[PDB]
Formats: C-alpha cells, sequence, structure tokens
RNA sequence: UUGUUUUCACUUUCUCCCCGCACUAAUGUGGGGAAAACUGGCUUUAUUUCUUCAAUUAUUUUUUUUGCUGAGGA
RNA sequence: UUGGAUAAGGUGCCUAAAUAUUCGCUCAUGAGAUCCCAUAAAAGGUGUUGGUUCAUAUGAACUAGCCCUGAAAAUGGAUGGCGCUAAAGCGGA
C-alpha cells in the first residue's frame, strides 16, 4: 500500500508492470549490475560471477544468481538485500520506439505512461 | 497472416467482486464484458464504467480470477449489435450499431474510424454498451440488407496499387485504368 | 481432455446464459419504461 | 446509399442507336444524333432487337446520382425531340411601339427594331438547324422549332435577353419577348 | 536516375508532383529534359489558377520592378520556376541541379525520336478525381499573356503526322522481323530450340 | 565485349544527415535496381569503391580509388549507408560508385 | 415463354464494357501485400472493399480477408454451396481442376515465363545467350539471302 | 422474490413449378408455392505427410547474412 | 570519440526518412493545413453522413462534422517557400 501510493504520485513519469520470470532472468543475466564496493563506496560492477554475491549474502545463505532470481520473482524473506544490492538497470531506448511518452498507456489514443500490467515484458525485452 | 490489416483486440473475461466489509459481510458479485485494445485497457474501461454507474473502484473492488474465454469459431461470419453513446462539442447523442466481420474483436473496432471521420469524435468520447447478436432481416439500415442478398455484383474500377517492388518511377508509356 | 473441455464449455455456457438473461432484463426494463 | 443506379430508357419504334464508349450515335427521322458527355462517369447497355437503353452509374451516391437522372430523361427527350420537333410558344410584346422585325438571311441573323423607340440595330443569333420564325396565325407569335431538345431550348433561351431597356419599372411596364407553352408538330 | 539523360513528356502531368519528382532527380544528379510543358495540367479550376497567377502578377518590388520577381509567362518557364522553388538554388549544388534541367514547349528538334518517359506518380488519370475540376497550363499561360499556344499546337499536329509516318514504317519493319524469326527458329538445332521455347524467346 | 564490370552501379547521395545537421561518418548510397529495404539488405557487407580521376599522376596513374563498405540499409526505399576508410568528399555527391560482388 | 437464338447470340454480342463478375466461386491472385503470389477463392463479399478470399488445400492458403484495392481475380468459377467448408473445398477444386484451365492465357503464360526465367541458373542463362547468338546468325544469313 | 422450464422463426441450393410469363445485373429477376439437405451441424471409429494443425501468451532451443569495437599484457 | 537505438517532431521537394497501408469528410470566384503562435464573433445553412422525436416507404422539426456568407488597409507577400485536391487538407487507425 505504501509504495503503491508513493508511486501513484509519480505515475505520469514512469511505466511499470508485471516482470515475469523469463524477463527478470534476462534483466539479471544481461543487464544485471551489482554494488560490490563497500558501504557508500559501492562501485557498480557487472555480476560475471557469484563471488561478490556470496560475499555480500553468503552468510545470509542467498548466495548465487540462481538464488537471486529464485528470490526476486517470488518475493520471499530477503528483498532488502536483493533490490538494494542490485544496481539500477540502465536500459537502452526501445528497439521499435515509444508510442507517446506524453500520454497514458490507458487512454484510447496511443500513450505510454501508467501501469502496463503484463504488457511491460515486451517493452523490457525490446529495451534490453 | 498480415499485420497491417489486423487490429490488436483479443478475448478475455476476468471475474471479481467488491471488497467484503464489516458493514457488507456478504457482498454480491457482478460482471460485465467489453473488448478494447488491451486487457489492461479493457480493465481500466470496466473500472471507469463501474465508478460511473455504481460506487466502487480499485480502492473498494478486487478480482478473484482471470481467464481468456475466446469465441466458438473466430472464422465464423456474424451479425451482432451494440449501443453507441457519444458526445460532440456542444452536447451528447446516442444510437445503436450493427456491422459484419469475422469476430467481435474487430466488430467492436470498425466503428471508431467512421465516427472520427464523420463527426470528429475522438475515441475518448464514444461509449459502446451491451453487445449481443442481431438479425439479418430486422436491419433498417440502407446498406446492410444487400450484404446477405441471394446474388449481387459490381465492377472493380478501383485504381491500381502496386508493390514498392514495381512502383517504378519512369514508365515506358501511360497506363490505363481498366484492368482485368 | 474431453472432461476438461466439457467443464470449460459448461462454464462458458453459464456465462452465455447469464449474458442472455441480462439482455432480457435490460430489454424488459427498457420496454417497461418506454411508455 | 447503394452501389448501382440505372434508368431503363424506353427506345421508341422510330429510332435506331449504337453505343460506343459513352458516345452514343443514333439515327431517327430528321437526322442523326451524337453527344459529348465525357464529364460524367457513365456506362451504357444497349440492345436493338428488343430495344431499350440502360444508362447506368456504378457506386451510385446521391452526390452525383442527380446527374444520371438528368442525362437519362434528357436522352429519352432528345429521342422525342428528333423524332418530333418541339415547339415553345414565343410571343413578342410591345406596350407602345409594335416590334419591328427584320428577318434577314433565312432565320439566320435576325434584326430587332421598334422597342421603346431607340431606332438602332439589335441582332441576336441562334444555333444552326433551329428555326424561330413567324407563325402566320398571329403576327406577334413565332413558332420555335428545330432538330433536338437542347437545340430548340437554347434558342428559346437566348432570345428573351436580347432587347432589355433601362430605367423603366417592369412591374408597370410589362415589356418583354415572352415564351409560354410547349407542344409538338 | 542512372541514364545519361531522361526526356519527360509533360502532357497530362500535374505541375506540383511533376516538379517535385524532377527536382529530386536533379538533386540526385540525373539530367532531365521536359517537353510539351504546355500540356501540363494543374488541379483546380482554370479561373482559380488564373486568380492565383494574377495575385502573383500584381506582386513586384515597389522601388524598382526590374529586380521584382520576374513573372515569366511561357509554360516551360513556369515549370522551370516551379522546379527551382523545389530545390536549394541559392547554393552551388542547388544551382548545378537547376542548370541540369531543360524545359521546352512542344518537341524541338533533338527530341523527335528519343523515348519520352512518363511518371505515373503525377498523372491526372491517377492523381485526380474524375468528377473534380482541373486546368491546363497552356491555356492559363495564354490567358496571362503568352500568345503562342496556337503555334505550338500547329507544330505539334505537324509532328504528329510526321511521327505517324515513321511509326507506320516501324510496324511493318517489326512484323517482317517477327516473321523472319518464325522461319529462322526451325533452322536452329533442336536442343537450342527447346531452351528458347521454354524461356519464351 | 571487353572490360567486364561484374559490379552494381550506385550514386552518392548526401551524408548520413538530418535537417541542418550532418554526420559525415556514413554516406548515403543509392543502388541501380533496388527500391525496397528487404532487398537493399541483400547488399550488406559488400565492398564499395569510389573511383575518381585526379588532374595529375600520383603513382604514374591519374586514377584514385577510396574504399568502404555498406553497413546497413537507410529507410525503406533501397538506400544504404556506407562507411569508407576516409570521409567521402562533398564535391562527390551524385557521383558513381561500384558496389562489388566481393565478399 | 422462351426465345433461344437471339438471346443466345446477344449474350456474346452485347460486349458489355465490364467483366469478371464477383460472384462466389471465382479464383483470385493478390496484387499487393505479403500474399501477392497465392491462388485463392472468393468465398463471399462482406462490404465495398473488404472481401472474403480463401484458397484450396492443394494451393495451400488459409482463411483471409483482403480489401478490394489489392485484388486481381481469375475467370474460373465452381458451383459450391454457400456454406461449403474445407471438407468440400478440396473436393470441388479437383472436381474440375480449377488451376488447369487458367495457366494458358497470355498473362498466365507471361507470369510462368518470368517465374521460370528469374530462377534460371548461370548455365541456362548462358544457354539462352548462345541460342540467341545462333538465332542471330541465322537471322543475318537469311536476311542477306533475301536480297 | 432468483432460478428453472416451455412456444415459433431462423438456413443451403446450379432444386423445381406457376404468374409479369424475359419484367433478370446472370446462365434470370418481382410475387406465390412445392424439393432435399449435393449446404450445414451433430457421434463415432485407424490415421494428421491426402489435408489444417492458426493466432496470442507463458517456457525453451537454434538459424541465414553482416556493421562496429580489440582496452589490457597479470 | 566510435557504433547502436530512440525522445520531441517529422517521412512530396526544399530536408534525412512513406507520393506507405487502411476508413471516412471537404471544392473554397480570397479552402485548409503542428500547443505557446501570431485574431475572429453574434446571424444564416433541404450539400454529406448518421442520428432523435413524432404524424400513415410517406412529411416535418431539430441536431453536428466539413464547406460557404458574415470577413475592409495602406512598399509587394507569405500554411516557412514551392506547391498540394485518387491531398502533400481535416478526423482516426
Amino acid at each position: 500500500k505504501a509504495t503503491k501510493e508513493m508511486l501513484k504520485i509519480v505515475e505520469p513519469y514512469v511505466t511499470y508492470g508485471y516482470p515475469t520470470l523469463s524477463t527478470v532472468r534476462k534483466l539479471l543475466y544481461k543487464r544485471g549490475y551489482v554494488r560490490v564496493g563497500k558501504v557508500r563506496r559501492y562501485a557498480r560492477k557487472k555480476i560475471q560471477d557469484n563471488a561478490d554475491i556470496s560475499k555480500h549474502l553468503g552468510k545470509y545463505n542467498v548466495h548465487g544468481i540462481e538464488d537471486m532470481v529464485y528470490q526476486l520473482y517470488t518475493c520471499g524473506p530477503v528483498f532488502k538485500k536483493v533490490n538494494n544490492f542490485l544496481w539500477a538497470f540502465k536500459l537502452k531506448p526501445p528497439r521499435k520506439g515509444f508510442k507517446a511518452k506524453r500520454h497514458a498507456f490507458n487512454e484510447p489514443r496511443p500513450g505510454d505512461w501508467g501501469n502496463r500490467e503484463a504488457h511491460i515484458n515486451e517493452l523490457i525485452n525490446r529495451m534490453i | 497472416i498480415d499485420n497491417s490489416l489486423n487490429t490488436n483486440i483479443h478475448q478475455y473475461h476476468i471475474v471479481g467482486r467488491a471488497i467484503p466489509t464489516a458493514k457488507d459481510k456478504n457482498p454480491n458479485v457482478y460482471r460485465m464484458c467489453i473488448f478494447a485494445k488491451n486487457d489492461t485497457n479493457a480493465k481500466s474501461r470496466f473500472w471507469y464504467f463501474m465508478k460511473k454507474i455504481n460506487k466502487l473502484k480499485k480502492s473498494n473492488g478486487e478480482l478473484l480470477a482471470c481467464e481468456q474465454i475466446k469465441e466458438r469459431f473466430p472464422l465464423r461470419v456474424k451479425n451482432y449489435g451494440v449501443l453507441l453513446r457519444y458526445d460532440s462539442r456542444t452536447g451528447t447523442h446516442n444510437m445503436y450499431k450493427e456491422f459484419r466481420d469475422t469476430t467481435k474483436e474487430g466488430a467492436i473496432a470498425q466503428l471508431y474510424s467512421e465516427m472520427a471521420g464523420r463527426h470528429r469524435a475522438r475515441a475518448s468520447s464514444i461509449n459502446i454498451i451491451r453487445i449481443s447478436e442481431i438479425s439479418s432481416s430486422l436491419v433498417r439500415r440502407p446498406h446492410i440488407k444487400q450484404l446477405l442478398k441471394r446474388r449481387l455484383r459490381f465492377p472493380a474500377l478501383h485504381l491500381p496499387t502496386l508493390q514498392k517492388e514495381y512502383r517504378k518511377k519512369f514508365a515506358s508509356k501511360r497506363p490505363s485504368t481498366y484492368r482485368m | 481432455k474431453q472432461i476438461q473441455k466439457k467443464e470449460l464449455q459448461k462454464i462458458n455456457h453459464d456465462y452465455y446464459k447469464g449474458v442472455a438473461k441480462a439482455v432480457k432484463k435490460k430489454k424488459k426494463r427498457e420496454e417497461k419504461k418506454a411508455k | 446509399k447503394t452501389i448501382v443506379s440505372t434508368q431503363k430508357v424506353l427506345i421508341p419504334e422510330g429510332v435506331k442507336v449504337a453505343i460506343n464508349a459513352r458516345k452514343v450515335t443514333v439515327s431517327g427521322k430528321y437526322g442523326t444524333l451524337r453527344r459529348s458527355f465525357r464529364h460524367l462517369p457513365i456506362d451504357i447497355r444497349l440492345n436493338k432487337l428488343k430495344k431499350y437503353i440502360k444508362v447506368v452509374m456504378w457506386f451510385g451516391v446521391p452526390d452525383s446520382l442527380a446527374c444520371i437522372r438528368t442525362v437519362c430523361t434528357h436522352l429519352k427527350n432528345m429521342f422525342t425531340g428528333v423524332t418530333k420537333k418541339f415547339l415553345y410558344k414565343m410571343r413578342l410584346v410591345h406596350a407602345h411601339f409594335p416590334i419591328n422585325s427584320n428577318i434577314v438571311d433565312n432565320n439566320t441573323r435576325i434584326e430587332i427594331r421598334n422597342y421603346l423607340g431607340e431606332k438602332s440595330v439589335r441582332f441576336v443569333k441562334a444555333l444552326p438547324g433551329v428555326v424561330i420564325e413567324k407563325s402566320p396565325n398571329v403576327k406577334d407569335e413565332i413558332y420555335v422549332s428545330g432538330a433536338d431538345i437542347e437545340n430548340v431550348s437554347l434558342t428559346a433561351a437566348l432570345i428573351h435577353q436580347s432587347v432589355l431597356c433601362r430605367n423603366k419599372d417592369i412591374r408597370k411596364f410589362l415589356d418583354g419577348i415572352y415564351v409560354s407553352e410547349v407542344t409538338t408538330v | 536516375m542512372y541514364k545519361k539523360e531522361y526526356v519527360i513528356d509533360c502532357k497530362g502531368h500535374l505541375l506540383g508532383r511533376l516538379a517535385s519528382l524532377i527536382a529530386k532527380e536533379l538533386l540526385n544528379g540525373q539530367r532531365i529534359v521536359a517537353v510539351r510543358c504546355e500540356d501540363i495540367n494543374i488541379s483546380g479550376s482554370l479561373y482559380r489558377n488564373k486568380l492565383k497567377y494574377q495575385e502573383f502578377l500584381r506582386l513586384r518590388t515597389n522601388t524598382n520592378p526590374k529586380k521584382g520577381p520576374l513573372h515569366l509567362r511561357e509554360p516551360s518557364k513556369i515549370l522551370w520556376r516551379c522546379v527551382r522553388g523545389m530545390l536549394p538554388h541559392k547554393t552551388y549544388k542547388g544551382q548545378l541541379a537547376l542548370k541540369k534541367l531543360k524545359v521546352c514547349v512542344g518537341m524541338p528538334y533533338p527530341y523527335d525520336k528519343k523515348k519520352k518517359y512518363v511518371l505515373p506518380s503525377a498523372l491526372r488519370a491517377f492523381r485526380l478525381k474524375k468528377h473534380r475540376r482541373y486546368c491546363r497550363l497552356g491555356t492559363l499561360s495564354s490567358r496571362v499573356g503568352w500568345n503562342y499556344d496556337t503555334l505550338v499546337k500547329k507544330n505539334e499536329v505537324l509532328r504528329k503526322q510526321v511521327s505517324k509516318a515513321y511509326y507506320k514504317k516501324k510496324v511493318n519493319n517489326l512484323n517482317e522481323k517477327k516473321e523472319i524469326k518464325t522461319e529462322a527458329l526451325n533452322l536452329i538445332n533442336p536442343e537450342q530450340r527447346q531452351v528458347l521455347e521454354n524461356f519464351g524467346y | 565485349l571487353q572490360a567486364v564490370r561484374l559490379y552494381e552501379k550506385g550514386v552518392i547521395l548526401g551524408y548520413k544527415r538530418s535537417q541542418r545537421n550532418q554526420d559525415p561518418n556514413f554516406t548515403l548510397i543509392s543502388i541501380k535496381n533496388v527500391n525496397t529495404k528487404k532487398h537493399a539488405q541483400f547488399y550488406v557487407g559488400k565492398r564499395v569503391a569510389y573511383v575518381y580521376r585526379t588532374t595529375k599522376h600520383h603513382d604514374g596513374v591519374k586514377i584514385k580509388c577510396i574504399w568502404g563498405k555498406v553497413c546497413r540499409t537507410h529507410g525503406n526505399s533501397g538506400v544504404i549507408r556506407a562507411k569508407f576508410k576516409t570521409h567521402i568528399p562533398p564535391k562527390a555527391f551524385g557521383d558513381r560508385v561500384r558496389i562489388l560482388m566481393y565478399p | 415463354v422462351e426465345l433461344t437464338e437471339e438471346e443466345k447470340l446477344y449474350i456474346s454480342k452485347k460486349n458489355l464494357l465490364f467483366k469478371r463478375f464477383v460472384e462466389p466461386g471465382r479464383l483470385c491472385l493478390i496484387e499487393y501485400g505479403p500474399y501477392a503470389g497465392k491462388l485463392c477463392f472468393i468465398v463471399d463479399i462482406v462490404t465495398i472493399t473488404r472481401v472474403i478470399v480463401d484458397g484450396a488445400f492443394i494451393t495451400g492458403v488459409p482463411r483471409m480477408v483482403i480489401p478490394l484495392k489489392r485484388l486481381k481475380l481469375l475467370k474460373e468459377r465452381i458451383k459450391i454451396n454457400k456454406n461449403c467448408k474445407s471438407g468440400f473445398l478440396r473436393k470441388t477444386v479437383n472436381s474440375t481442376k480449377v488451376l488447369e484451365e487458367f495457366n494458358n492465357s497470355k498473362l498466365g503464360k507471361k507470369m510462368i515465363i518470368k517465374k521460370k526465367r528469374d530462377e534460371a541458373t548461370d548455365f541456362e542463362r548462358f544457354q539462352v545467350y548462345f541460342a540467341k547468338r545462333e538465332l542471330k546468325k541465322k537471322m543475318t544469313t537469311i536476311k542477306n539471302k533475301k536480297n
């Protein structure tokens, strides 16, 4: 409720929706970057291994990109140490292009912003 | 399959109810079926109509199952009926609608282009309600009766439209407009 | 999967009957209030 | 709005026609017929043992479907006009000065005088093959006639506007050169 | 586009579409010679285009009309100016493209028998509703003071007869060539006959 | 006769530009008998030669060629973008280039 | 009442300027779009521009709807019922061999010649060139003899 | 005060008949009737390569031809 | 800096990219043509299409899209220019 309310105030400047398993796996594998550095000195680094994942989470037994996907899809007990550990994805512009960034995805006229629900997988894998 | 001709409408049916409250221990369940560009777009339109006709929204409505109950045969040929309501720049006006195509998906959508071309009514101003099936003889429209006649014909004097392959700029001589 | 498709057909035909009865009630109310 | 319009024009006995690419060439009694109707989209069906023309218009919208009616009644009407000449009822009028006529050169290049007293020259022509000549029954009457319907009618049209005067109220001065009725030979 | 030069018969061609295509060809570097510009047709009524040209005619530099827009009355010059207004003539490359164009009224001497090409993208029969109103550039130019329409028509009819004579020569040449081909086919060896027959030669 | 060609003709159109802005890294090229993107894609990776003549000899030869290759199509009307070893001189727009069979 | 000979002769002699009736049962080959190159049947008509064109299993085209703008139909026609389905389509096509009666006209022959000419390998291309060369030899030989 | 259940009226045709009897856009039409149903749907049986096995989504695996780039030197 | 892909906006030429596809509307004897933006109103509209209400395929009334009149200013003149009408205009897809 809290984050949905705080995101509704920013809805006209974003588009969001259901990620689904294949898309979360694609995002983590080919666009996943991780903060390996020390606290407040994070030094963004691509995953490329499981050593840093284990170093930050091995004592908390969620070591491995296997486990990170196993955990990000079904929001289990560790989302703090996954989302915050994961660097913000820097996506490419869409391959085929946006429809209208100025208008909502939900208006009858073509538009982009809003909740695409399950329709964001195509946009993500087009932007990836 | 040709993507240029096709629109982007499919079937869906999603069932839910308003939230059971302490005041309303056993609320009733309700449903309604429309098609639009997307399932999310149709859900938003359904919630808008729910807010306009009754008092409920996402804050007081939930859904408890989702399915895609497609048509019996999408390759059939039909004649259905809906009810149109729209607004102009100075008022509001209503009527009915019926048209022929293969399936409800495009049966909903062939109307918007005509409305925009004639009355400049943007899609945010038209409301379509209560899809059912119409008869073929009961139609009092001029054009639609000859659609299911026993036998009919007319020529094909439309202008040619060639490919980008063969739309060659410089021609040996002037083409004609008879064909066949 | 004959049983599964039969159950799906039953649910869809219940939907169709509900739509038909809703149409009937809409028409009855419109006819009643037309005069 | 529908997709076909047509007029099953009835061909009388005394006429024989041949259609070719919206250029119908016909033979009656006084002469032959042809017409340049290339402005309008027209298709034509013809028969000659059972007769009757069928002038049709494909994708008939009332935007231009008022033209097939014009051409079709016109077609039957030139048929009638060439078979039997048409006669409008033209009468010269003169409140004070009886109209002076100088019918020079056989119905071609007529001259008009004695209209309000100008005593000058006024000559108006007509399309060849159409007569507008004095009816012997009454002097002030001219029995217009000719070959075809348009042929007679434009001649009945151009003549009225030939002698107009100025600064005289026509509600009180009813001067003119009138045309009243229509008949046949 | 790739030919040494393209000769375009402007008869029955809409002025704007023809000018746009020709200007694109000049910019791409293809030399263009336009003939029979006096049969160019313009959409809209003849009176409408006459009003437009009168409005253009009344427009000149107040201080000295010599530097005012040289109006030009020949249909060939009208087409040339319309094409010039379609390309960047103020630059060197645009000036070269403009000079790569020749415009003629009728068909002058070195255009009797080089193939006159036609671009269907600018044809009246394809780019104008039949029930709508159009004009003729030769008639409009004569109305605005060309006084050469009739001479071009007489030259054109003489050229029509002249070209018809040698077309009548060419048809008999071709129909004797085809009949000598018919007999020469059976003097070729059968295996070479089969390939020509099945390839339609 | 002699002097085989075994290449396709092309015309040097403008640079890879927008309105009032160019990018001379890519040059637009039109090909003799291509008018759609779907077969303009056929000539991708093929070598491209711009052969021109100089006023005086440079290696006992009055002819100089600059090489390049077509990277991808441009638009959907059979126009390609070609990248050359150097930048195509802007004195050479509308000139002829050879789209070669090799590779 | 019935008249025979005059109607029978005037059906052919009327030379009506428009032909290729759009009745159900005609054949079609598309002019514009991804499907230009397939042979289908005009099942019925839905409106002014959109029409129903469906192929045969031997030809192999699924159900489609195409605007009248892109069309070029054929002259053949069969006598199926209005509701006949894919079980009867494959029977009625082979009942009269709908394809055989078309590929002999001028346009059909030209299309077949082009189809077998573009697919020509380099060897048969050179064979065509050599046949033309020998034909030209005979051309000039008998042309000189004809003097 | 919901359900449930009940009646007729619907479709194919190059079918055929009669009247205007050729008035058809046609190798038919306007009207009134008979036909089976070669339309169609329904259930089965061995097979999906004689023939469709579509589209969308979810989950996977390849593939044709090619542009650009080569930091580093453990 | 090198490649790729896009945003806003465009794809008839100027100008890179659609004389693209698909569905309607409009003829203007001063058509119209991208927010700010470069003016336009009251009053008239049996053209087009679709309506609504009523009186037995028969007549009305309105309604609203485009177009028209209303609509006159001084150097010559500006949808940015050319020009565009089976739009290169307007409303969609």
